[PDB]
């Protein structure tokens, strides 16, 4: 008996009206619940039984769904209710669902791009990483791209995003081209270039 | 008040024991059941298996094979114990009050442990500092580097900004992980001020400082 | 017989309980009266009362048909008296005998003869006693029948933490409603247990008996939540 959220993500803006589902591989006769993991803390009881709430809860949150297709839902959706969104049934052994996680829709946005040279003390032992931050910004959706005088490099380069901030509602990223310092200094300028949709055109930053 | 506090390894061998220990607070093992629910990235959520107020076990048909849920009541104490490790049996690993003396949903969920299965020494990381180039604003940022194995914590000013500072998750290459920490401020409140870099890697009972200079 | 008998003008008493529950309850009101005390009377007159079945009853039940909040039900325990008296259940639960037929025969004995076929005032059979199938033993296990088939969601139920027994296995509610709540319909048991006194803490949600239907109810498929109350 499986748990299929469908739906993976969703973004709509505060105050709006957001709808979940989960549906089984047969009836489960309102063995379900819900449950709202924040990432980085553990996952909440919201929903039992399909629709019985839980203390704390707020009287916004609606448990519906009858059959096979069950069913979350806020009415006018707020700031601290974003999170991946699971269903557990328990008609037999329990399964939970793939996850469906919620982003805000925030007010675009365009990255505030660094790019920091190599730490001595890194060289004098062996290699030399070259960092180029990016944090703030959106849609999540994003480009970066290398360049060493001029010809391309995508190799060597490892790249981390976050998620979108509890605060500015915003994203942010990071790419890292590493290298021995012999292999580093057998090249002058250094580019980094974030092709993101604020500007058509892609902001640059590099040194030497 | 209700606590389902875990503790054990986090690190673990391929093919050893994995023994984690919730312990409870605010409540009674004689009341209530206890659910085990693991999280891996790959496969979601999945229910491993349960300790009755009974006593009795239920376990899910996969892991009933390695599985070993038991408790100690007296000192309110549940011992998760799983057996041939591997890959996969990465993942974090919750506890849960059953919700009502013997039911599946569950209300009070543990702090989860993240553990990781391999074979790997622990790595001190490598802390390099990150400014602009010699030859408006100013934003800095740290550099973790080889490092093993999670976590790391990582702090501004021994414990001070926090404004639009946003740590980067850890990338796993051969086995080392590598991060960075960013911080914002204005042209003005540096280089004059202090903006030491506080790292602290638990297990390789290690911590570190580096302040940013200049060029 | 070791029973005391059909409680005074009981037929008198079933009728303007009737019609008392119909004005009440008026989404009723479409019922006879008569044909309700009618067919009553039918189960057990004329009948022996150690030889009564719930089908003598089939009469009586098409015409009590009822609907309920099935999901605000709380079941037919012997002990009726010690629990209507919680505000908590009385306002926010669906006794019985707030059914019709329940309503009709709450405080009531009956019985009659077979030799003869009217009432007999005097004395009546005691389940435990005489024969286990009086009259009343029998409505009871017919109408809460009923009950167990019609509950959903959460289902509560009243035991005596006091008796010896909590959980009687052969009680009403032992042998004939935990066995016709259905888990596709029901999705816990809560049962509260009534402590005899205060100074009687002790949980007993431990007890024995309670244990045998937490396990009783789980290989129904349905949940179970205990509670003590005072």
């Amino acid at each position: 008996i499986q748990m299929t959220q469908s739906s993976s993500s969703f973004s709509v803006s505060l105050g709006d009206r957001v709808t979940i589902t989960c549906k089984a591989s047969e009836d489960i006769y309102n063995r379900l619940a819900w449950y709202q993991q924040k990432p980085g803390n553990a996952p909440r009881l919201l929903i039992s039984g399909a629709t019985s709430l839980e203390t704390g809860v707020p009287s916004r949150f609606s448990g519906s769904g009858s059959g096979k297709d069950y069913t979350l839902s806020i009415t006018s959706l707020q700031t601290e209710d974003v999170a991946t969104y699971y269903c557990q049934q328990y008609w037999s052994t329990p399964t939970f669902g793939g996850g469906t996680k919620l982003e805000i829709k925030r007010a675009d946005a365009a990255p505030t791009v660094s790019i920091f040279p190599p730490s001595s003390e890194q060289l004098t032992s062996g290699g030399a990483s070259v960092v180029c931050f990016l944090n703030n910004f959106y849609p999540k959706d994003i480009n970066v791209k290398w360049k060493i005088d001029g010809s391309e490099r995508q190799n060597g380069v490892l790249n981390s995003w976050t998620d979108q901030d509890s605060k500015d509602s915003t994203y942010s990223m990071s790419s890292t081209l590493t290298l021995t310092k012999d292999e580093y200094e057998r090249h002058n300028s250094y580019t980094c270039e974030a092709t993101h949709k604020t500007s058509t055109s892609p902001i640059v930053k590099s040194f030497n | 008040l209700v606590q389902l506090k875990q503790s054990g390894p986090s690190l673990v061998q391929p093919s050893q024991r994995l023994s984690i220990t919730c312990t409870v607070s605010g409540f009674s093992l004689i009341s209530y059941g206890v659910h085990w629910v693991r999280q891996s990235p790959g496969k979601g959520l999945e229910w491993l298996g349960v300790i009755w107020r009974g006593g009795s076990t239920d376990y899910n048909a996969a892991f009933m094979s390695r599985l070993s849920i038991t408790k100690d009541n007296s000192k309110s104490q549940v011992f998760f114990k799983m057996n041939s490790l591997q890959a996969d049996d990465t993942a974090i690993y919750f506890c849960a009050k059953t919700l009502i003396t013997t039911g599946y949903a569950m209300d009070y969920w543990g702090q989860g442990t993240s553990v990781t299965v391999s074979s790997a020494k622990t790595t001190p990381p490598s802390v390099y500092p990150l400014a602009p180039g010699s030859a408006s604003m100013v934003t800095l940022g740290c550099l973790v580097k080889g490092y093993f194995p999670e976590p790391v914590t990582v702090t501004w000013n021994s414990g001070s900004l926090s404004s639009g500072v946003h740590t980067f998750p850890a990338v796993l290459q051969s086995d080392l992980y590598t991060l960075s920490s960013s911080v914002t401020v204005p042209s003005s409140t540096w280089p004059s001020e202090t903006v030491t870099c506080n790292v602290a890697h638990p297990a390789s009972s290690t911590k570190v400082d580096k302040k940013i200079e200049n060029r | 017989w070791s029973g005391p008998g059909t409680t005074k003008r009981f037929p008198e008493t079933v009728l303007a309980r009737c019609v008392k529950y119909t004005e009440i309850h008026p989404e009723m009101r479409h019922v006879d009266c008569q044909s309700v005390w009618d067919a009553f009377k039918g189960a057990f007159i004329s009948k022996h009362p150690c030889d009564i079945t719930e089908e003598d009853y089939q009469p009586l039940m098409k015409l009590g048909t009822q609907t309920v909040p099935c999901n605000k039900i709380l079941l037919w325990s012997r002990i009726k008296d010690l629990a209507h008296q919680f505000t908590q259940v009385q306002r926010d639960m669906f006794t019985l005998e707030d059914t019709l037929l329940g309503y009709l025969a709450d405080d009531l004995t009956w019985c009659g003869e077979f030799d003869t076929s009217k009432i007999n005032y005097q004395s009546c059979p005691d389940w435990r006693k005489d024969c286990s199938n009086n009259p009343v033993s029998v409505f009871w296990k017919t109408v809460s029948r009923r009950f167990a088939e019609a509950a959903c969601d959460v289902v509560h139920v009243m035991l005596d933490g006091s008796r010896s027994k909590i959980f009687d296995k052969d009680s009403t509610f032992g042998s004939v409603e935990v066995h016709n709540l259905q888990p596709e319909k029901v999705q816990t048991l809560e049962a509260w247990v009534i402590h005899g006194g205060r100074e009687d803490s002790r949980d007993l949600c431990q007890d024995p008996t309670i244990k045998e239907l937490e396990s009783i109810i789980s290989k129904r498929n349905i949940q179970f939540s205990c509670k003590n109350i005072y």
